[PDB]
């Protein structure tokens, strides 16, 4: 089994420090590269860190030079990466890739990637307003109904429209990164106007990460 | 070669199934056959395609194909499979600072299909907490072109629009889009004419849905 | 004889 | 479809090779395939002869001036192609399709038992090429061999003579000695092994010791390294030693005990650096090159081959300390050598050209 | 009741003071130079052990012999400090010494004889544990022969240090000293340096230093001349005057001869003293190799090739 496994991403202050690590399995660090590829959330790839090992190499960005610094420890088979003077536009998916050392390059296994948020916010708990469902200007022959969640830093919230009990094509918007630092995403379901008198339509978003937990109810008006 | 940019030509690319697509990135300097190509699904870790700009990598199906001519270079897909849904990055490997494509998005194409559009207000709760949020709901459209505006007062509001689009669905394959508009306190109160038009290629003409304060 | 040294 | 041309400093001259490593299968050697495109209208009813050259470059330190190598041939090959007095290849057809007719091909076969691309690691004081085996394809315009080779009119392309791991694995390195320390008293048994025969560069080598003391003295230390020998025939035949690895574990075995332990190094090339002349794999101009691989040779061998021949042993050594008559500080040693195969694997894409800052 | 001049005393003994730290620190360095590092061990050369272990013997000659030379006899005469034990171990160490230093410069014309004039019958009897132990007999056959120094030294009543055995047995001693020290080693110094010196300049070759380097000898023939016409000048005042010590008359019958062994004493032990310096210099000066590495450890102190598609 060839694997790498990462671990020590997370949220960090601006201008802090960071020490990333790739618990590589399955393959030596002598006969193989290790590199630091990130990918800002939504962006393509981008190489940062490498070590040979082998030769006693280490490369690093043209932006990452002065900051960052890959290391290697045989003994344990590992590679770590000092993340330092963390800024904004550290923010990525950190992923661990290897390469063979002799004579072949392109990333053929990959770790699972660890989140790095720098930040000056901290978490906050969500809340909820409801949406007046509009009986008169939607034209659509199921009404739509949903409920908007807004100002929490940690990952998305998971609200789940009367415990779950609502099947009717719901959606999750992927949550979108505000000005102020917090995030904020909206539930949205149609259903169709004959329940909309009887079913009752409600939410609830739970914020465990944050631990935070709010209730509330839509009713067409 | 202080810097090499590896170009993929098309961002984003509409198929089906058992079509035949081909991606093709142009350096900024000849690299030689160092070129090696990726899939990356959504939320995963990318996967080594081929390698060399011809050799496939074990395991791939050999639907992949890698090829050269000059500087150029292509990535085949023949029969596409609905598991070819992914992002499709190259990567020059010739240098150190190694660069990686854009990357190219293939999604799976069909008929076009009218889009539902929906008004919400802020709720009053909102507005006693001194913020506004003016949002309209795009639901199930297929060209993927959107962009809705506001035109408050008969004025067009741009800038402060934010607008989230979820992932093509599994059953539907189709794209939503959910638009909010942040006002101040004081600026929900100013004006009382509010709308979101819908300015979608999916359909004949543009549509426009209106509110206004005291409507249900 | 004068061996004082060696 | 991908070749190498190299033009004359003027630009007359183009020497079209496929490869660049040709691979030393001990029975036969990849012929050495080409092509040269020449120009009737300058050469003048001259001739294009191709060499092939193997060189063992060398240096002095007699010499006040530091830097200056020099050669020393060991196999020269000539070959006339422009007018040609063994059919050609598919590659040298493409080439001669693709150029038309003043496109002339050549061929050479390397004989067996010749030396592969070895180059030895310069000192850091060295300012000069480094020294080692390194063979050359070398095509110009003179009329007669003898005459001067004017360097405008020809071109020099280094090539590779490579070999690769055997797949079939070898027995397993195995060896043991029993010493006696002037005393009769029981045999002090040392046992080692490694897990196999053939090592790929950048695989740890997993050394199993096995001591079974029954003598009245204590194994104060155990030492494993990873020795390279290299064979260098430039002028004399001569042997060459150097530790490429080494692990000195203070592990202690009491007398009538038994002690196992599996000990595993690596070699590399960071650790090394400062050895100079250490023996690395062929260079192409000047860039990193592994350690050189171990040379195959063949059963029947015409054996005492020129230039470099390298090899690997892995050494256990055990730091015995007398005690009753002594303070400690001598130390007989026994100790094993292991011998194995440090090669790469046969490939499916060319060796060089993949990562350079 | 010495005649000495007091400037005379005091420039000997700032000359040996010199000429001990230049070959101290000569020796040290030569010693540190050949400890081979890494990878530079030929397997087939074995000058190093010889060279070493002269070096070793020269400066262990110094150390052992002048800072109680100088004192004892020179500096101050009357008194002594480690009594009779001492002054007898301070002779065996001399002795052990003096014939290290002489049987390793006969091993080391012996070893390059065999390598130089027969090569074909050199690795054949010859190779690296058998130079150990040649190197470590050496020593054990100086100590074994410089045992008689222990036996018969001793201390009489002033602190005089002479034998205490009778004027035969003395006699004896320092003739089988005289003879095992000088003329066993300088025989073979000269035959064996002779016939290398004529092979070479009949021939008008070849020392791989390194791997894939070699290197020439600038003066293999003045210096391996040298090597012989200084041992006669270094050793055989000295051993002449402990020669004429005894079995010669009774110091001729109280003649100005006092002082004339006094300034003998000196001047010998002053030439005994600059073999033990004159080594590292003739080695500086016959390998370049080893005069860079001496150096530099003391100073611790055309297109291209392009592509296409067929
Ligand atoms: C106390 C004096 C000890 C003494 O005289 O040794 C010589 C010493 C070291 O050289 P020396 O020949 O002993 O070499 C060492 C050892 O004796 C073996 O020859 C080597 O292992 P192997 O069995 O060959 O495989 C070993 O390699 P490793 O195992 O350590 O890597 C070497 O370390 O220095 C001189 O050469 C000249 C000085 C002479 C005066
Ligand atoms: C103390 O010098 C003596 C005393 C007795 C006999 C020979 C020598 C030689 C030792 C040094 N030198 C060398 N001579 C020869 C010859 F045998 C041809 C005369 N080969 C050498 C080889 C190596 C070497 N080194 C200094 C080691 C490193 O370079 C020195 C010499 C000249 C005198």
């Amino acid at each position: 089994e060839v694997q790498l496994v990462e671990s020590g991403g997370g949220l960090v202050q601006p201008g802090g420090s960071l020490r990333l690590s790739c618990a590589a399995s399955g393959f030596n660090v002598y006969s193989s590269s290790i590199h630091w590829v990130r990918q800002a959330p939504g962006k393509g790839l981008e190489w940062v860190a490498s070590i040979s090992s082998y030769y006693g190499y280490t490369y690093y960005a043209d932006s990452v030079k002065g900051r960052f610094t890959i290391s290697a420890d045989t003994s344990k088979n590992t590679a770590y990466l000092q993340m330092n003077s963390l800024r904004a536009e550290d923010t990525a998916v950190y992923y661990c890739a290897r390469s063979r050392q002799f004579w072949y390059s392109g990333l053929d296994y990959w770790g699972q990637g660890t989140l790095v948020t720098v930040s000056s916010a901290s978490t906050k708990g969500p809340s909820v307003f409801p949406l007046a469902p509009s009986s008169k200007s939607t034209s659509g022959g199921t009404a739509a109904l949903g409920c908007l969640v807004k100002d929490y830093f940690p990952e998305p919230v998971t609200v789940s429209w009367n415990s779950g009990a609502l099947t009717s094509g719901v959606h999750t918007f992927p949550a979108v990164l505000q000005s102020s630092g917090l995030y904020s995403l909206s539930s949205v379901v149609t259903v169709p106007s004959s329940s909309l008198g009887t079913q009752t339509y409600i939410c609830n978003v739970n914020h465990k990460p944050s631990n935070t937990k709010v209730d509330k109810k839509v009713e067409p008006k | 070669a202080s810097d090499i940019q590896m170009t993929q030509s098309p961002s984003s690319l509409s198929a089906s199934v058992g079509d035949r697509v081909t991606i093709t990135c142009r350096a900024s300097q000849s690299v030689s056959s160092a070129v090696a190509w990726y899939q990356q699904k959504p939320g995963k870790a990318p996967k080594l395609l081929i390698y060399s700009a011809s050799s496939l990598y074990s395991g791939v199906p050999s639907r992949f194909s890698g090829s050269r001519s000059g500087t150029d270079f292509t990535l085949t897909i023949s029969s596409l499979q609905p598991e070819d849904f992914a992002t499709y990055y190259c990567q020059q490997y010739k240098y150190v600072p190694v660069t990686f494509g854009q990357g190219t998005k293939v999604e799976i194409k069909r008929t076009v299909a009218a889009p539902s559009v929906f008004i919400f207000p802020p709720s009053d709760s909102q507005l006693k907490s001194g913020t506004a949020s003016v949002v309209c709901l795009l639901n199930n459209f297929y060209p993927r072109e959107a962009k809705v505006q506001w035109k408050v007062d008969n004025a067009l509001q741009s800038g402060n629009s934010q607008e989230s689009v979820t992932e093509q669905d599994s059953k539907d394959s189709t794209y939503s889009l959910s638009s909010t508009l942040t006002l101040s306190k004081a600026d929900y109160e100013k004006h009382k004419v509010y709308a979101c038009e819908v300015t979608h290629q999916g359909l004949s003409s543009p549509v426009t849905k209106s509110f206004n304060r005291g409507e249900c | 004889r004068r061996p004082y040294i060696l | 479809t991908r070749v190498f041309k190299k033009a004359s400093p003027n630009g007359k001259l183009t020497v079209y090779l496929g490869k660049r490593d040709f691979v030393d299968h001990i029975d036969l050697v990849d012929p050495v395939d080409g092509v040269v495109l020449v120009d009737p209208e300058y050469l003048k009813e001259r001739r294009v002869y191709v060499t092939l050259t193997c060189a063992f470059r060398y240096g002095r330190e007699d010499l006040d001036v530091l830097g200056l190598t020099f050669r020393k041939d060991l196999f020269v090959a000539n070959v006339q192609s422009f007018p040609p007095a063994k059919p050609l290849t598919r590659l040298q057809e493409r080439l001669i399709k693709k150029l038309g007719e003043h496109a002339y091909p050549f061929t050479f076969e390397i004989p067996p038992n010749l030396p592969c691309s070895v180059t030895l690691q310069p000192g850091p004081e060295d300012t000069g090429k480094a020294c080692g085996v390194d063979y050359e394809v070398k095509a110009f315009c003179a009329e007669n061999l003898e005459e001067k080779i004017h360097k405008r009119n020809s071109v020099r392309l280094v090539i590779r003579k490579v070999q690769y791991a055997p797949e079939r694995p070898g027995p397993q390195p195995t060896a043991e000695t029993t010493r006696q320390f002037l005393m009769s008293d029981k045999p002090l048994h040392l046992e080692a092994s490694l897990d196999k025969e053939i090592y790929y560069h950048g695989e740890p080598i997993s050394v199993n010791v096995h001591v079974t003391n029954n003598t009245n003295k204590t194994v104060k230390k155990i030492k494993i390294s990873v020795r390279q020998y290299a064979d260098i025939c430039l002028f004399n035949t001569a042997q060459y030693k150097c530790p490429v690895a080494m692990e000195e574990a203070d592990d202690t075995v009491a007398p009538s005990s038994t002690f196992c332990k599996v000990y595993t190094l690596t070699p590399f090339l960071a650790n090394n650096r400062e050895k100079r002349g250490l023996a690395l794999d062929g260079k192409l101009k000047h860039e990193d090159t592994n350690l050189a691989s171990s040379t195959l040779l063949r059963e029947g061998a015409n054996r005492e081959i020129l230039g470099i021949i390298v090899s690997y042993k892995v050494k256990v050594k055990l730091v015995v300390s007398r005690g009753g008559l002594l303070g400690d500080l001598a130390s007989s040693d026994v100790a094993v050598e292991l011998p194995f195969t440090l090669m790469h694997p046969k490939p499916k894409e060319e060796p060089p050209h993949r990562e350079v800052p | 009741d010495v005649n000495t001049d007091i400037y005379s005393k005091v420039l000997v003994t700032a000359v040996y003071l010199a000429l001990f730290v230049v070959g101290t620190v000569g020796n040290t360095v030569t010693a540190f130079t050949l400890a081979r590092k890494k990878s530079l061990q030929s397997l087939q050369s074995t000058v190093h052990y010889h060279l070493g272990s002269l070096a070793l013997s020269d400066l262990l000659t110094l150390l052992l012999a002048m800072p109680v030379e100088l004192y004892n006899f020179i500096w101050v005469h009357h008194p002594w400090a480690f009594g009779d034990a001492g002054c007898r171990g301070y002779y065996f160490l001399r002795d052990a010494c003096t014939y290290a230093t002489a049987l390793n410069v006969a091993s080391l014309s012996v070893e390059r004889y065999l390598a130089i004039c027969h090569p074909f019958k050199a690795k054949t009897l010859m190779s690296r544990s058998r130079t150990k132990k040649f190197i470590s007999a050496i020593w054990l056959a100086s100590a074994l022969l410089a045992v008689p120094m222990l036996f018969t030294m001793g201390e009489q009543n002033g602190l005089v240090c002479t034998p205490t055995i009778h004027t035969a047995t003395v006699k004896v001693v320092i003739q089988v000293n005289t003879f095992m020290s000088f003329i066993f080693p300088m025989v073979v110094i000269s035959v064996l340096n002779t016939i290398i010196a004529n092979k070479l300049t009949v021939m008008v070759f070849s020392m791989a230093i390194e791997p894939g380097r070699v290197q020439a000898l600038r003066h293999g023939v003045r210096v391996l001349r040298a090597v012989v016409i200084a041992f006669v000048v270094c050793w055989l005042p000295y051993h002449v005057r402990r020669l004429m010590f005894c079995y010669i008359s009774d110091e001729q019958w109280t003649p100005f001869l006092y002082d004339f062994y006094h300034y003998f004493y000196m001047v010998t032990n002053a030439l005994f003293y600059v073999s033990s310096t004159i080594n590292p210099i003739l080695y500086n000066l016959v390998s370049a190799n080893f005069r860079h590495i001496f150096l530099a450890t003391l100073a611790c102190l055309s297109n291209h090739t392009l592509s296409s598609n067929a």
